[PDB]
DNA sequence: ACACACTCTCCAATTCTCTAA
DNA sequence: TTAGAGAATTGGAGAGTGTGTTTTTTTTTTTT
């Protein structure tokens, strides 16, 4: 998946007011085309029908994006990309950059040369009409109470941490008591520092203490990341409206933040 | 009687004949007969001078119109469109009795009203007023150029004006509104005043607004009826004026009168007395240009009321701009090029010292400037003209401004064992163009301590919210008004022998002790502070005491450039 | 428009509250009388008073203030009498013309923003002080025109029509009627009218007072005005709660409804079907393009627009609507009406009768005699008060009488075409105070008492022995028409035949035969005059709106028609195609259980149209066209 | 425009957007940066654009309705918007808002005896020791009365406080605490955060690639309190700015695009580090720190902190914390007091006249003896005022004037020596 | 070249009136 | 009593007319 659109409201019952004397009448609609009434059946007088927008009723729509991915490509191309139309109950359960299996119908459809003239070009566009898609307790509690009731748990639990280092117990320790913290005035939570020469195991730790806390956030010192330290306001590339992003420390807040290359 | 509203909106009730001609002739008897507290008639005096300057435009104020004719002052907002109307109907019958052969100037008369109470602010307007007369504030941003427009044409032009900076909340965003000007008031502004709009609000549909919003919203617009920026002397101004100059002893009821809370420094409103009133400028055979204006500077110790003399000078006086050191830059001083919003070109758009022109620049901090934005100012303070070639561009504008600076001395505290050019830190082709130069010191004598704080004392007990004697303020800035536009000093005839004998014997000594060094400037600098002192007294023709002032403040703050134990002998040099 | 504006002025002004009449003020409405004695057809002067709006600034101040002075009194109240003076009789008809009906409504809007400021209780306070000064001389001709002219004042007050459409205000809230009754009580105003009303003397008078009583209870029907009473704040509250409740549940299982019929995929998921041996208007098969669900209740007919009706071919509709008023009114309304029967009618009818039967060249309006006493007959039976209170009434007269007007009415309906409508209204009016009769006589029965049952029994005879009452029906249903009369009307004509039958059949139960104008009478025979298939077409019409017509008028009707089909073996006459589409929405629609005896009738008839078609194909075609009587018959015997 | 609230922004998810509607009496209550609840319907809005009536035309990967005759032969679609009829925050108001119980209170506390100790101790409960730290930081709480001369040139209200100290002491406590009682004040250092630093800069839009202010930390500090951190430690750009920031309580800027007069009327309390780390017992605290001549001469009051290892002092400062964390007036009451008292504007006396100059003239003569200026005189009036103002009194009685010179000469000599 | 808005015309549907079945 | 033919008024089916429609050079502030 690559970019989601806002939710499109979509009619499917319209309602029709008279402005002469407000008899009301509901019109069942046909594959998008509006069957407006000409004369009002109560008081005889043409061209007296209005329609009322937020009475009438109204369904869900999203249009979703999606590319083929990386492993299955041809050598040295840039991928092809297909537009994904989800309603009602799945208008929402995906979001940019994870992988997913979609099956659905093949549509196509014409286009118009232009918003006035009513000429359609002879090669149709085509999309996916979503059907479905797939992406790709006592007992721990009792575990949990006879594991801490079990001699040396501070070591043992210390030792679980990254089995690739051999050696540095007692910064394992630390790690370990960093995650656990205090409780809450002063501030309750925990700061360390890593230092020493470059090419050490020091970012495959940060790394991998990273994945192991649900509030956990990554980024180096560098003007190359992926993500600031600082907030900051941008227009928005889908409306040009402007929006507030907010940086790596405010996100990790009640969490855990890695910086690299400090 | 007029007052009976019934059955009726107040806009249909004036168009109605009964309080129309109700309404005309109440406003034209109004017109003859009001009388101000002396007795005297106000608006024979102001139609005349109307009529004699072809001026074709009356201004009317809006408290005395209360106080006499309450009736129309209460309708006067509610319907303005009628009431003005019927005003300018009334006016031209009364102007054409007085002088009857007006009527081959002009065909009608604008009536303007002024001093109307109900101000608001730019931001708070609402549809609640629509449809009446309004009065704001704010610095215009954009301004077309003069057009005719259709009615016959006449002249039209459009402005758009913004909160003033600084009234708006620290880091929040300016509202702004259009504004139409028509007739005699176009070009009564230009981009970056700060002015007082009276006018109509009103509104029209746009259907831009409404494919933008999608609601049915409209579009709203000003049209201007009086426009005054935040001469016009009566006889009786001008009689006390010139009657004041009579006195023997008018230097020194002037002198005392600048920055009246400030305790001694005879020498510093002596000074500024001086660049305040001004020499004239001159063209002798047309290709010899030379500037009129007074420069001053200032230094010396910390806490002696250097930057508060700044803040009186911007207060009394009138297109003042105050700047301060490392809050400037270059391009800000003089003048800067630009893409226009609009318009898609280069553009090219006034600086301080243009934006200034004839009126007072002041500087602070001037000691610490990046030299490369000190050394901006040289053309514009002896040129008085500002050149650019940037862009495409080549041009030239007007700098024709005074020039006030205060500065600190090296090290934070000045040494009477050490000359002005070792104290200071200024290059000479920066300290020649200052014509009046002044140094302030620390001193410790008990009864001046003593004096000093019980006057600071008596100060702070005088303004809590609750020598001869000076002026009052407002009475100094319509005399200075008065001096510098209707009086223009003649140098007739003067000594040629002494000015020169002194003037070589002053060289010769600023040569050996090279406190500072004298040039051809400081003879010209003498003619310019005689004719300042001429206009002082309101006198035509410079006389010979006029020489002796300017000759005796040119030596005075000449000697004090000296080391301490030089002074004396130099003081017994040049006796005067 | 300046000219009138700037000399009107002239009556006086206004100081806080203390008003200052000029000193020529009594020649000032002299010219303003002039002004209106030149005044051009399009009632320009009129139109401009208004405008310059003089009654409601200066009349109004100079009556309540200014009213010692008598001959200046007299001049206001009679300048704007003539100002008040109803547009109707002003332009004498609703104009044709454009401007005049500009000029027309003009004028009306400025009758009803002065019968607005009429409402001030001080205006009716004085002008029943001087009533009640004037009344007690037992007079001079003058005296007699200000008593005239100030009935005729407040009569053209109340007379102005309210715009209900400009109000738009709920029940139980007060109109501009609603707020100057109220006015009108609280001035004590309407103790004169009982007065007048009582007083035999003032007989001249009571004929005036009977236009001012009628119009002022317009609005309030006498049987829930007789149900007043003080408890009514609760049980408005909780009904209310109840209907809210009934009305939300209503809307929510119609939802539904839709709903379910309606696919569950977008509107744009399509598909497409062949009705596999269901040909189209062509030669071959339809094809289906809607979705799967919309067959399960499928009629070609559902993608088809109506058929434009012109303009001249719309049939007649109801130009009002039932209200209620401030329950404070209701109360004032109900005190009065009893105050008036217990002390007035009698008095008060045989005065307006007397007038009416004397004084028919002046040309009279006979049609409010009728509306009231149909409007006290009917609050006295709805209160069950003793027959003695409207004595006067209760005789032959009045039947002969109303059905000498009433036939009139019928004549004049068919031959003065240029007034048919109007006609038809009088006519209208005539047959509802006609009914409260047979009402009357039908309630005496049930009395305890013998003498008025004897008594009933004697005008009840009169009634059927005499051919009118018996042919009236028949004369109506026979010309009833959808431009001419709306369905208002064929219902107050079914349901008082229903009375009429129910009356007949029990009187005719008291001797082994009837004789009447000279032949032996048959029950049989007078009920198989209304076997003719006009009449039946008007029923099935009345039938198509059987869940908004009322419990008793559905009863009356398929008891009727139940009688015809069954008892004369007439049934073949109900077998139509019209009729049979009413009778499948009839038993389509959930709400049936409400309908017990009309679905078990139509199921009945069908159950005989079935037995026969089985037997006899022809049905098919007959179902298509309405029967001669001959044809009802022969269909049976094929 | 309105964006998710930070609680509610699921974990790696981009934030959604709405457009809310405001009108009639509801207009301009909410300001960019504001956190509401808002109330009201959700409702859908045509593309008005593509509609034509009688009063006006038309103005011309989805496709819209079709078939009314108002839309003619193009095609129409919608949108969402929340059309809001309410919205709330997520000399007379203390007449208003003071009910008997507050009126009792306040009363009691202006009839309280050593109240001065009793507010430094309710509001600065943790400190120990340093009283004279604690009666300097809580007058410049009571400012100072404005004066406008009749000119048009004004005089200084508010004071302004310095206190230097050893990193391992005090300093810091102060700024951080009275930053969490006092309402509308800002915490910032030397070492600022941002671009724009502790007064205005320039940068420019890329909207329209035009110049544009900023603003820094004493412009929105304006008619509050501002704490500055690592003051020792300053850019020279702001430096200077600050020279005219002190006194003329306004900010001057003259650039490209852009002239304005802004302004920065506040009281600072500033905390700054010695040469070395630790205060040099032996000099002056001119040799010890780092600031200019010019800025220095700017503040009120001096103070300064320094540590010495007494054991019972370290075993007491341990107990208090260990303490603390095992664990007279409450701050609404200081609130509301200070709000009432910064109603009086109490005038000096004749008398108190004589002796102020004469105190004025015999500090003048002991600095002659062996610089002092004329704001000296003003800080002497500030402070006295000031105090007067706490005890609500009336007038500025010598009572005041004497502590008030205690405070100065106590501190100007600990200055010096 | 292909869509709205407006103006205008001629053909024949609906009702009145007189007549025969 | 029921139904068809000749004359008058009116609706609307239909035609005609007018109009609209990423990629380069230069400046200014502040970051280095
Ligand atoms: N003679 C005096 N009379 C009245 N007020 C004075 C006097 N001398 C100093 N002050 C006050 O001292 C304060 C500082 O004034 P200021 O003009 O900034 O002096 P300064 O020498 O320019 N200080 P600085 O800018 O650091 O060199 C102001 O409040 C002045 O009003
Ligand atoms: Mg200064
Ligand atoms: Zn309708």
């Amino acid at each position: 998946v690559i970019r989601t659109s806002q939710l499109i409201p979509e009619m499917q019952e319209a309602f029709f007011q008279c402005q002469v004397c407000a008899h009301t009448t509901r019109v069942e609609m046909d594959r998008g085309r509006i069957a407006e009434p000409s004369v009002c059946g109560r008081c005889h007088t043409t061209h007296s029908m209005a329609l009322i927008h937020n009475r009438s009723l109204f369904s869900d729509k999203q249009m979703i994006k999606l590319q083929e991915s990386p492993e299955d490509m041809p050598a040295g191309q840039t991928p092809h990309t297909v537009i994904l139309f989800a309603h009602n109950d799945l208008v929402d359960k995906v979001q940019p950059g994870d992988r997913v299996n979609v099956t659905g119908i093949y549509r196509a459809v014409p286009i118009r040369v232009n918003p006035r003239v009513s000429n359609v070009k002879s090669v149709y566009k085509t999309h996916i009409d979503v059907i479905h898609y797939r992406k790709t307790s006592e007992k721990r509690v009792e575990l949990l109470k006879e594991l801490s009731r079990k001699p040396d748990i501070y070591e043992r639990l210390a030792s679980a941490l990254a089995p690739s280092i051999y050696e540095h117990e007692d910064i394992k320790k630390g790690i370990l008591l960093q995650l656990f913290g205090g409780t809450r005035k002063f501030r309750a939570e925990i700061n360390i520092l890593l230092c020493g020469d470059p090419g050490t195991s020091k970012s495959q730790l940060l790394q991998y203490v990273y994945n192991l806390v649900p509030r956990g956030q990554y980024t180096s010192g560098k003007g190359s990341s992926a993500v600031g330290l600082t907030a900051y306001v941008m227009k928005d590339p889908e409306t040009r409206q402007l929006v507030l992003q907010t940086g790596a420390l405010v996100l990790s807040d009640n969490g855990i933040c890695c910086i690299d290359e400090f | 009687n007029l007052e009976d509203l019934k059955g009726h909106s107040v806009r249909e009730w004036v168009s109605m004949a009964g309080p129309r001609l109700e309404i005309h002739h109440r406003f034209k008897n109004f017109l003859r007969t009001h009388v101000d507290s002396h007795g005297h008639n106000v608006f024979k005096e102001r139609i005349s001078d109307m009529c004699k300057e072809n001026r074709e435009s009356l201004v009317v104020n809006y408290e005395d119109l209360a106080a006499r004719e309450h009736v129309l002052a209460y309708f006067l907002p509610e319907a303005p469109a009628e009431l003005l109307q019927i005003f300018d109907e009334a006016a031209l019958e009364v102007v054409l009795a007085m002088y009857p052969k007006y009527d081959r100037i002009t065909n009608h008369i604008h009536v303007r009203i002024s001093h109307l109470p109900l101000v608001e602010e730019l931001r708070s307007l609402r549809q609640l007023h629509l449809n009446q007369l309004i009065r704001t504030s704010g610095v215009v941003t954009s301004c077309t150029g003069v057009l005719p427009q259709l009615s016959i044409y006449q002249n039209y032009q459009r402005i758009r004006i913004q909160e003033s900076p600084g009234k708006v909340a620290a880091g929040r965003l300016p509202r702004s509104k259009d504004a139409i000007l028509l007739a005699d008031l176009v070009d009564s502004c230009k981009p970056g005043d700060e002015i007082e709009l009276t006018g109509i609000y009103h509104n029209n549909y746009d259907g831009s607004l409404n494919t933008a919003n999608g609601f049915p919203v409209f579009a709203t617009v000003i049209l201007a009826n009086h426009v005054a920026k935040k001469g016009e002397l009566t006889d009786e101004d001008v009689k006390m004026i010139t009657s004041l100059s009579k006195d023997q002893q008018i230097g020194e009821k002037i002198f005392a009168s600048i920055a009246p809370s400030i305790y001694g420094h005879e020498d510093i409103k002596r000074g500024l007395a001086l660049a305040l009133f001004g020499g004239e400028p001159k063209n002798p055979g047309g290709k010899h240009k030379v500037r009129g204006d007074i420069n001053v500077l200032l230094c010396g110790d910390p806490g002696t009321a250097k930057s508060q003399f700044l803040k009186y000078i911007e207060k009394v006086s009138s297109r003042a701009i105050f700047t301060t050191g490392q809050g400037a830059s270059a391009v800000g001083l003089t003048a800067y090029v630009q893409r226009h919003p609009v318009s898609r070109e280069w553009t090219l758009e006034a600086g301080a010292l243009v934006l200034a022109d004839r009126g007072v620049c002041l500087i602070d901090e001037f000691d610490k400037m990046n030299d490369q934005d000190r050394t901006s100012i040289h053309e514009a303070m002896e040129q008085q003209s500002i050149s650019i070639s940037k862009a495409g561009i080549v041009t030239s504008l007007q700098a024709r401004c005074t020039v006030i600076a205060a500065a600190n001395p090296i090290g934070g505290r000045y040494d009477p064992s050490l000359t002005f050019s070792e104290n200071v830190d200024l290059t000479e082709p920066i300290i020649s163009r200052f014509d009046i130069l002044c140094v302030v010191r620390d001193t410790v004598d008990p009864v001046q301590d003593e004096m000093l704080a019980r006057f600071v004392v008596g100060s702070h007990v005088r303004h809590h919210p609750s020598g001869v004697e000076p002026l009052p303020q407002e009475v100094l800035k319509k005399y200075i008004i008065y001096a510098k536009e209707r009086v223009h000093p003649k140098l007739n005839q003067m000594d040629q022998d002494k000015v020169a004998k002194m003037y070589s014997d002053l060289r010769k000594e600023s040569m050996a002790t090279g406190s500072i060094p004298i040039t051809v400037r400081h003879i010209e600098s003498m003619i310019r502070m005689a004719e300042a002192h001429a206009r002082i007294h309101l006198r035509d023709y410079v006389i010979e005491d006029d020489v002796n002032m300017a000759i005796r403040v040119m030596l005075e703050s000449f000697i004090d450039t000296q080391k301490f134990s030089v002074m004396r002998s130099m003081r017994k040099t040049f006796a005067r | 428009n300046c000219e009138l504006l700037a000399t009107c002025s002239a009556l006086g002004y206004l100081e806080g509250d203390t008003y200052h009449k000029e000193p020529d003020c009594l020649e000032s409405v002299k010219d303003l009388i002039r002004y209106l004695r030149h005044e051009d057809e399009t009632r320009d002067v009129r139109q401009q008073l208004g405008a310059a709006q003089i009654l409601q600034s200066d009349l109004l101040p100079i009556l309540t203030q200014h009213h010692q002075d008598k001959p200046l009194f007299d001049a206001v109240i009679r300048l704007m009498v003539n100002l008040t003076q109803p547009a109707l009789l002003c332009f004498g008809n609703l104009p044709k013309e454009p401007s005049f009906r500009h000029h027309f409504l003009q004028v009306l809007t400025y009758l009803q923003a002065y019968k607005e400021a009429f409402a001030s209780e001080k205006a009716f306070g004085v002008l029943s002080e001087t009533l009640y000064e004037l009344l007690q001389l037992g007079r001079q001709e003058e005296d007699n025109l200000l008593i005239e002219r100030i009935l005729l004042l407040v009569r053209n007050i109340l007379h102005v029509p309210a715009d209900l459409d400009q109000e738009k205000k709920i029940d139980d809230d007060a109109s501009a009627h609603d707020q100057l009754l109220w006015a009108i009580h609280l001035s004590g105003l309407d103790d004169l009218l009982l007065f007048l009303a009582s007083s035999s003397a003032e007989e001249q008078w009571s004929l005036h007072v009977l236009e001012i009583v009628s119009l002022m209870f317009r609005d309030q029907n006498p049987e829930q005005l007789a149900g007043v009473g003080q408890g009514r704040l609760a049980q408005e509250r909780s009904a209310d709660f109840a209907e809210l409740e009934v009305l939300r549940q209503r809307e929510m299982a119609e939802k539904k409804t839709r709903a379910l019929q309606r696919g569950n995929r977008h509107s744009r998921f399509g598909g497409s079907y062949i009705v596999q041996g269901l040909k189209s208007i062509g030669e071959r098969d339809l094809i289906f393009h809607k979705g799967l669900h919309n067959l399960r209740n499928y009629s070609s007919d559902l993608g088809k627009q109506p058929k434009k009706v012109p303009k001249r071919r719309q049939a007649a509709r109801e130009l009002s609507i039932q209200r209620r008023s401030a329950l404070n009114v209701r109360l004032f309304l109900r005190d009065f009406c009893s105050e008036f029967l217990e002390n007035c009618y009698n008095r008060l009818m045989g005065s307006v009768k007397d007038h009416l039967l004397r004084e028919k060249a002046q040309q009279h309006d006979e049609t409010y005699y009728m509306w009231a006493l149909a409007f006290f007959m009917a609050f006295n039976r709805a209160a069950s008060f003793r027959p003695g209170l409207v004595s006067e009434t209760l005789s032959v007269r009045t039947f002969h009488f109303i059905e000498q007007n009433l036939t009139n009415y019928y004549e004049m309906m068919l031959t003065d075409r240029k007034e048919a409508a109007s006609w038809a209204r009088r006519m209208h009016l005539a047959l509802k105070a006609y009914q409260e009769l047979l009402a009357t006589v039908n309630e005496m029965d049930i009395s305890p008492d013998e003498a008025v049952r004897e008594s009933s029994r004697i005008i009840k005879n009169n009634i059927f022995y005499v051919m009118e009452y018996r042919e009236l029906f028949l004369a109506l249903f026979r010309k009833f028409d959808e431009r001419c009369q709306p369905r208002s009307f064929l219902r107050d004509l079914v349901e008082t035949t229903h009375l009429f039958l129910k009356m007949l059949e029990r009187f005719c139960r008291s001797r082994g035969n009837l004789v009447v104008q000279e032949k032996e009478f048959n029950f049989l025979d007078y009920l198989k005059r209304f076997a003719c298939s006009t009449v039946v077409r008007a029923y099935v019409l009345l039938l198509r709106s059987y869940q908004q017509n009322s419990a008793h008028t559905n009863h009356c009707i398929v008891k009727m028609l139940h009688r015809l089909a069954h008892d004369l073996k007439m049934e073949a006459l109900l077998f139509q195609l019209s009729v049979f589409c009413l009778f499948n929405r009839l038993l389509s629609d959930p709400a049936a259980g409400a309908y017990k005896e009309l679905v078990t009738f139509a199921k009945y008839i069908l159950g005989k149209f079935f037995a026969l078609a089985a037997v006899n194909q022809k049905a098919f075609v007959e179902l298509l066209f309405w029967k001669n009587t001959a044809v009802v018959r022969e269909m049976t015997e094929g | 425009r309105i964006q998710e609230t930070q609680a509610e922004l699921p974990r790696g998810s981009i934030p959604r957007s709405l457009e809310v509607i405001l009108r009639a009496e509801a207009v301009e209550s909410a300001q960019a940066g504001d956190k509401c609840d808002f109330t009201g319907t959700l409702i859908v809005v045509p593309d008005v654009s593509k509609l034509s009536t009688p009063g006006a035309r038309a103005e011309t990967e989805t496709e819209g309705i079709r078939g009314l005759r108002a839309l003619g032969v193009r095609d129409l679609s919608y949108r969402l918007v929340f059309l809001a009829c309410c919205v709330a925050p997520t000399a007379e108001s203390i007449k208003n808002q003071m009910t008997v119980k507050e009126w009792e209170k306040v009363f009691e506390m202006s009839q309280d005896k050593n109240l001065y100790h009793n507010l430094c101790t309710s509001l600065f409960p943790t400190i120990h020791g340093n009283d004279e730290v604690k009666r300097g930081v809580l007058l410049m709480l009571f400012g100072g009365v404005p004066k406008t001369t009749g000119e048009g040139t004004s005089l200084r209200g508010d004071i302004n406080v310095c206190i230097v100290g050893d990193p391992s002491t005090a300093k810091s406590q102060f700024l951080k605490h009275v930053e969490e009682f006092s309402p509308r004040a800002v915490y910032t250092s030397g070492k600022a955060s941002s671009a724009a630093g502790l007064t205005a800069a320039v940068v420019r839009d890329e909207e329209s690639h035009e110049f544009v202010i900023e603003a820094g930390a004493l412009m929105l500090a304006d008619n509050g309190v501002c704490c500055i951190d690592e003051f020792d430690k300053m850019d020279v750009r702001d430096q200077v700015a600050i020279h005219e920031a002190m006194e003329q309580q306004t900010i001057s800027i003259t650039k490209a695009g852009v002239k304005a007069t802004l302004n920065a009327r506040t009281s600072i309390l500033a905390a700054a580090n010695p040469i070395s780390g630790h205060y040099d017992r032996s000099k002056s605290l001119k040799q010890n720190i780092n600031l200019s001549a010019p800025i220095m001469s700017r503040f009120d009051l001096f103070f300064i902190l320094v540590d010495e290892c007494n054991e019972v002092t370290d075993y007491a400062i341990a107990r208090r914390i260990v303490d603390l964390h095992s664990r007279v007036y409450s701050l609404d009451d200081i609130r509301r007091y200070l709000l009432f008292a910064r109603q009086f504007k109490p005038k000096i006396s004749k008398e108190s006249e004589d002796f102020i100059v004469e105190q004025y003239k015999h500090l003048r003569q002991r600095d002659g003896s062996g610089r002092i200026t004329v704001r000296q005189l003003e800080s002497m009036i500030r402070l006295s005022e000031a105090m007067a103002r706490m005890h609500c009194c009336d007038e500025v009685q010598p009572k005041h004037v004497k502590e008030a010179f205690r405070l100065l000469n106590k501190s100007i000599i600990r200055v010096e020596t």
